[PDB]
């Protein structure tokens, strides 16, 4: 499994790949671990997938229930803080084996420079964050390789459609030095998933904007 | 027995008629909530689900006491199985229930009406649904409006005589304050949303401020 | 402590007297439950258990909940022993204990009257059973019809008159419908009525709802 | 121990063996592993016996049970919902050997297009589920088999009758390199259960034409 | 241990051995492990001594508590279903070392067909059970043994006495190779039990007949 | 019913009724707390989150009850999510919940007339927003000022007249100190929300600063 | 209801009228505590904490149960956080908030009235503090004298006209006895005790018998 | 991991390394490791990061409930024993390896000598805790290099500006031989962070100010 989120000027993107497995076996080619928990605000999840399913759907109807109680929405402060606890709440489930870490990314309506609003924020199993401020982060069992891809792409991305296809490389690098994490499926027509949050909002990318630019990785590693 | 639920009504009753109205009706667009509010951030007009709606007339803090309940039973169902599965009917169908312990066993009874709104999901021909929900527990099933609070008779004889089904926002919107103004009406002192069935996700959005005001005129 | 049953009786009473009329009468296909009911989507008529079909009259919110606590208890009978083990006369005689419970214990009483009814399993030959249960928990097993709620007893005698135990569908539905109407005038339209039917001859759930362009079809010719 | 399902257009099919294990022992030979548990699904369940009779009941009378109290029953996603919750509620005793995995085979009456309404969800022993996109799985030890099977065959399913064949076909697979999966019994007359599923609901499979389809298997393989 | 029950045209027959041990103790020649439940229903049960009589007393508390609170009987699922909900409950005891399992018989008056009306279920220790459609079943350590000769002997089942003695036989290969199991003692006049289900409900099979019937047998083993 | 509930009110109302006064107004720099308090260290006016602050009038112990109940939920909901989550309006709101709850099933419905003020945080532009809750859990959105205890109506009348938006601190102060005189430091309780501090904006004006103030 | 309270306020102010009475006044050094009480052993004056006093006029068992629920709360607190966290302030506010409750909530309320006092730690300078609770939890800020118990008024105006700060142990042992024989008192009929800012860790000590003779004197 | 803090006449200093650590990996460059907790107290915290920045926050808004409760602010000893219980409480789970300890440095308003208000708490995993009257502390990874580097460094400090040099400089031996501990990234332009306590209260020292120091220890030491 890989994750990646990555900040451009104006917003976030974040996609994650389609592969589910137990052990060595394929048992998922599809699969979804990318979800827009809010008006601005995406989470990826990594491990266990009934465990990262059952954080992304309990957090967003937290968020929304805020909302609704309160009439305004969390601060992307409070939003952190209540992924955190939830995290920490999996604590000792995590250590019997059904582990699953999040991946924040989101944009802040509240912030002074409307360009930098974007943010990312990375979690360990016992819920400490870190916000990012190094533009780009991952999670999984890809996410080094998606990290130091990104690290040496970071200089491209000046818009969301940069920043989208360097996200989509840092993924094809990952599934392709680790098999749990699935690249690009041609014959199948499988892409990763991603969401892109800027000012208007969040939305998912049509898979075959993903597939463009897939294929233009592919054959930039083919000649 | 006799006596205590004579009185338990009555002041229930009494307390619902000394507050401020709401009206809401079903136009081409949804539903529309439309309530005497003269407050800035004090609503009586709240989303519940994706296409429910909440609107209530009588004491504050009672019928928020109700809201918060009722976001609460929609939040959780739609949690436990999916959130298609709620619907207006179970919600105006628990707060039967609710009002009816309220009203029975509680130290006061609550002065409070609520009315609960569903329009159909996205894309869906449905017609929309309007409940009305009485301070003991009574639950009717409404067609075309609903009117709480206050002196309802004059409103309700109002758009008797002046509702059309499917008029626009704005016809909608001033059948509405016409017949609110027909007992005991601008932008600072009303409250207005709409249960917008053809928003895609979550229907219910607040119209407040510049754009009430050019709806109004 | 006279006066206190005597007030909580009289409360109930008139509470179910002002409410709208509902008739349950055995026809040669089962059960036919017609309820005078303006609502389209608030139920006064249900599904208990594969045979067994529910009917109310009075406060809405009230029977409700004695119709979930029915199903309740007849879903739980049934996953602890068997399907075939939940019988009409079981969850008559827990709606007995219920309302006896409610009315003498619970803050006001329940202005409710209901009707538990069965027909038999599919294939099977035995004669329907209604069962009506009152306010307090009184308990009575009835042979033809029952009727709750409103004025009974023009109702009554409208469907005595003119009973047949054997008549069809939509003479059964004509029949109850005169009947109600004679309790209150000369139209009863599907927008009043609330109609569904325990019929004996489906395989499992015999509960069926008759709405719409269908009922209007039974009303009409 | 072999539960398959597959999508075909207009419907879902899905077919269970009929054996029975303690170990290496036969302790059945007329065992029912498919249920159907709604008018409109079907579920069948691998592993201890116990836990699986008990989740298709208790299952069945819960749809049930929300559709009585709220006079409409379940969307799909709930059902699926449930049952994962009812599975991750069995993971301890799972941990401990009582284990038993679900396979849901339904037909979505709100599904915009009826002939692809068809619907497969699989699930792990933490309740973590994946609807099916590729139109067919399995469950159970033999379910390796069974799978690659219905990956070379799949392309033969153009309706209800060819669906059922391949079904049946992949349970033969399975029962050929499973031990624990039991293929037709010729002798007693003994052969997988199956229930099909289409717009007008889930009915089960006469014994009779999932017979001749094994007779056809057999001499086909002859 | 060995309980045995077979279906006949128009009844069911059970029957079980007498012997209790502790090890290779024999602590018991006279036990009774077959008891009758209900007036259409006998339960035998093999394991721990404490707990198999708990069940087969409970059990038919059981039943003739619900019959009297309901004023009808169970269903035959009903009870079924009732036996397996309380080996279930036993479960965790079996674990630790008190492990019972029943075997059943009955005469369903709610069956369609009054001839093959006799129904035998078997139980797992988690309740699991098994409606025996092939006709015989066994249960206990000589049960292999007892099933494997019921196998051979059942052609000759036509009637309540043939198939009676195809159970006592049964007993008795079981017996002949399962020390735990009891054969028909001659010197002391102790036979095994065997209770009988027809129609006309369940009766005990009088001692005497089933020592006619061990006599025969061992005559016929004999030459 | 209409018997207890009558009573009820009735003792409130009287309960607050005999109580000194306590006015909040809106000015150029935030919130203002003026109330007759002639005691050395009991508070009328007190700090409940970073920019929300809480004014009083009634029987002491009970909207001190009500005061720690408001701190306690502030703190708790601001660590739960965020600081910037908690909001006066959440505190009235919950002022209106708890206060119905006293009202209709305390052994004595609380003598209480509460006020909840809220300035924008520092750097922002936000009207001040103040909440009247009265003892029977009834809530109330003002702009410009809020009186509460005693005879509340000279007070309001007074203020009525005498009220002007962004009036300077002395101003404001002055106004205040006339329309509960409808007065030295040593019998008042003065503090402010002050919108320019950075983060805690409530501060208490005291002795020798306040009387800098009062004499202008 | 209404009439319930006004019931319990008048059985408290008269069990309070019949009761013994008990003077606290600041002075040079520190607080004085003299109560009319002819015990040999039951105690109506007691140390709280460090340098915060207890004096309490009504019925016995009642203040005692107060005393020892003051007690409490102040070594608890000392220990949650600091001795010196501990202020008479609390306990004052404490005692406020406890009385109410048991003025709205018990079977019947306390028939008693309450002083707690404060003397500034060794080697500060500060005023002392004197705090008054009634039996409805009222509670009042005194900065000279609180007189409880009895008829109060006589006693309220002899320290008035007779009370100067700063006045030495034997001048206001003196006005005190002689306010309270205004409204012969001597060892065997009076306790007394003082909070002495001059001790370092325990400020309140008892003057009894041959000493406090002396001092009469 | 490293948190110095150090008393200097008239008040007290602390500061702390940027660096977060999985093991080996460097999983944080920009971390803050002290935290005003009051307006007269500062705490640093070593250990699991979730636990340090839970301790830091509930800290800081115990203090200030109380004195909103009370209207008047805990005792320095008070603040101690709060903080100390805290610890305590979480010993349980810092068995199971969630442990944190922290450094607190206040300035005591209320203490007799205004010069020597500055104070320096230290504490171990039971909340048993010590006041630190030699001057200067350290918490950590390369907490015994920082203090050692301190035992020598420490008759320079004068004022504010040598104390906070001092600091600056035991962080940066603590750098040099503990790997989980960072130094001054003149790359990135990332510095420790540290705060200062006086009689006017606690304020963020600038990072322009230790990134001077920084570069003159730096050119020093080449
Ligand atoms: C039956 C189909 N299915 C359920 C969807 C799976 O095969 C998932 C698979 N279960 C398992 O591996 C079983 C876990 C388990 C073991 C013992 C007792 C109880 C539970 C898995 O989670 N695999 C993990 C491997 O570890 C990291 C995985 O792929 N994780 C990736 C992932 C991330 C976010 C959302 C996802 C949603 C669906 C599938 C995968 C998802
Ligand atoms: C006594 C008659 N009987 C009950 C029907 C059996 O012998 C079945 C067998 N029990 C067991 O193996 C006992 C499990 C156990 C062991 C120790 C402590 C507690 C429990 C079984 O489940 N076998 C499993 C083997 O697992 C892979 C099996 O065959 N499972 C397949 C299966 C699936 C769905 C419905 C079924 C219904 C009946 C029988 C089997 C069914
Ligand atoms: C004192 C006389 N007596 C009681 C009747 C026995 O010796 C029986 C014997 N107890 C035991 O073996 C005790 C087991 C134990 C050990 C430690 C802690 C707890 C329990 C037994 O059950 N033996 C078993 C051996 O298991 C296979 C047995 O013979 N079981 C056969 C049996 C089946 C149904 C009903 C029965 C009733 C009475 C006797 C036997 C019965
Ligand atoms: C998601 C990114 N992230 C959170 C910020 C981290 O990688 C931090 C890292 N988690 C872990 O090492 C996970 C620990 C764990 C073990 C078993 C089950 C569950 C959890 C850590 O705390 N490392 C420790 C290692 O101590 C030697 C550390 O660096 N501690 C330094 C530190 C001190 C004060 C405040 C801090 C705030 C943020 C980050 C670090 C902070």
């Amino acid at each position: 499994t890989t994750i990646v989120a990555l900040k451009y000027p104006g917003g976030v993107v974040m996609a994650g790949d389609r592969r589910s497995t137990q052990g060595n076996m394929i048992s998922g080619r599809d699969v979804r671990k990318v979800y827009i928990t809010d008006d601005y605000t995406a989470t990826g999840i990594a491990g266990t997938a009934a465990v990262a399913v059952e954080f992304a759907r309990l957090y967003a109807v937290e968020l929304e229930h805020y909302e609704k109680l309160e009439g305004v929405p969390l601060t992307f402060a409070g939003k952190i803080n209540r992924l955190a606890i939830m995290v920490r709440g999996n604590l000792a489930a995590a250590m019997q084996g059904l582990l699953a870490l999040p991946l924040l990314a989101g944009y802040d309506i509240h912030a002074s420079d409307p360009q930098s609003a974007g943010r990312i924020v990375s979690f360990d199993a016992a819920g400490g964050w870190n916000i990012e401020e190094e533009g780009y982060q991952a999670v999984g069992s890809g996410s080094l390789f998606a990290k130091s891809s990104m690290k040496k792409l970071y200089s491209q991305v000046t818009d969301g459609d940069s920043g989208l296809r360097v996200a989509v490389e840092a993924l094809y690098d990952a599934a392709d030095d680790d098999s749990a994490t699935g690249g690009p499926d041609l014959v199948r027509g499988i892409f990763p998933t991603a969401v892109i949050i800027d000012a208007d909002g969040a939305v998912d990318v049509p898979e075959s904007r993903i597939a463009e630019l897939a294929r233009a990785i592919i054959e930039s590693r083919s000649g | 027995m006799e006596q205590a639920m004579r009185e338990r009504s009555e002041l229930a009753r009494k307390g619902i008629a000394r507050a401020k109205s709401v009206v809401a009706l079903a136009y081409a667009g949804g539903v529309l909530f439309v309530a005497e509010n003269p407050s800035r951030s004090l609503q009586k007009i709240s989303e519940l689900y994706d296409r429910v709606g909440f609107a209530a007339a009588g004491k504050f803090n009672e019928f928020d006491n109700l809201r918060r309940g009722g976001i609460q039973f929609a939040d959780t169902r739609g949690y436990a199985y999916d959130r298609r599965d709620v619907t207006g009917r179970q919600l105006a169908n628990v707060y039967a229930q609710t009002l009816g312990t309220i009203f029975t066993e509680q130290a006061k009874p609550y002065e409070v009406e609520l009315c609960v709104a569903e329009v159909a999901h996205y894309g869906e021909t449905k017609r929309p649904e309007l409940y009305r929900i009485t301070y003991d527990g009574s639950i009717a099933d409404e067609p075309h409006f609903v009117v709480m609070g206050g002196t309802t008779e004059p409103i309700a004889n109002a758009l008797k005589e002046s509702y059309a089904e499917n008029a626009s926002l704005t016809d909608a919107l001033r059948i509405a304050v016409a017949a609110l103004r027909a007992g005991s009406l601008g932008v600072a002192s009303l409250e207005v949303a709409v249960l917008d069935a053809n928003r895609p996700r979550r229907a219910f959005r607040r119209i407040t401020g510049s754009a009430l005001q050019a709806l109004l005129v």
